[PDB]
């Protein structure tokens, strides 16, 4: 597990990098020891991918979650947490559902960050979407046959064809 | 609540449906 | 144009679809090549439309299989009478709509099921999968452009024809 | 033959009925 490699870090950079992309600054971001990795600006591809795909549904689960009386931060878990728990024959946190919890996490932190009442928990946001990807990440891959280098090879190859 | 279980449902079918097509390019050879 | 697409690639729908039907009906198909890029959500939509084309027709269907098994030596031939007329048979819109493409492996994962139900017949599965998946190929290859279909159009049209039998 | 082309002409028509349904989710 390097250092480099930490999931926190995957978090975190795009989660920059979707705030920025909706013309804002996260000054609350943690810091990235090792600097913008390429796994990370992979990662910002595929998740950039995954939302235009859904950007509609995205836009609809936000609204949904908006009408949660207090806008409580418990339904999101139960979103993430069910993410995790689908069933499935393979990984449980297949490329698939890392992206996807990335790429809707960043969404909803971008959202979140258009709103000082919600910013606060923003934090709530990126630290427990990290910790629980963490907990699930290995104990589950290394038995599944994925890794990283996988990731880049396949999502190099995905890359190209949505790039035309 | 409820609808976070709901929301996950469907992010889950789409995350397995962007699985299956990336997992396609492992199908070279 | 989406149907060139190595994943979408006819074979895989075929023999997922036969694979799918002769499930159904209880059997475990040991003799199936591999899905060289796993389970397509495309694939599943196929599993639909094609289960609801054979309900709104079984008894055809049943009646179709009954005719065919009439045939002397029950050749292979006639199957492929039967794929050729529904490509050729006039339109004018694709020779190849998504309704054919539908109907030929409804009716062809249909009959998959039913002759593996038979030691006998189980040999010549090779030829309903193989010739099955090369002519659907053919008329797709000159025909969806032209009339502007697609699998991302197919989708789109599936999802609102399952809500409706939803 | 003359089976398979009758058999091929109501999976035809079958097949076309079909095809006007999905059509008409242009909606």
């Amino acid at each position: 597990e390097e250092p480099r490699l930490d999931i926190e870090g995957f978090v975190v950079d795009y989660f920059t990098h979707r705030i920025r992309q909706n013309g804002m600054e996260w000054f609350g971001a943690p810091g990235l020891p090792c600097g913008v990795q390429p796994e990370h600006e992979m990662m910002r591809v595929m998740g950039t991918i995954f939302e235009k795909k859904h950007a509609e549904n995205f836009e609809t689960f936000c609204e949904q979650l908006l009408a949660v009386p207090r806008i409580s931060f418990s339904p999101y878990q139960d979103v993430v947490r069910t993410v995790g728990n689908a069933q499935t024959d393979q990984c449980p946190m297949s490329y698939g559902r890392l992206i996807g919890l990335i790429s809707f996490g960043g969404f909803v932190a971008a959202k979140m960050m258009e709103s000082v009442e919600l910013q606060g928990q923003v934090r709530n946001l990126f630290v427990y979407t990290s910790l629980f990807i963490k907990t699930r990440i290995r104990n589950n891959w290394k038995e599944h046959n994925r890794s990283w280098d996988d990731f880049m090879t396949l999502g190099k190859q995905m890359k190209e064809d949505y790039e035309r | 609540s409820s609808i976070g279980y709901e929301i996950g449902s469907k992010l889950a079918a789409m995350c397995d449906d962007f699985d299956a097509q990336m997992m396609s390019y492992s199908a070279h050879a």
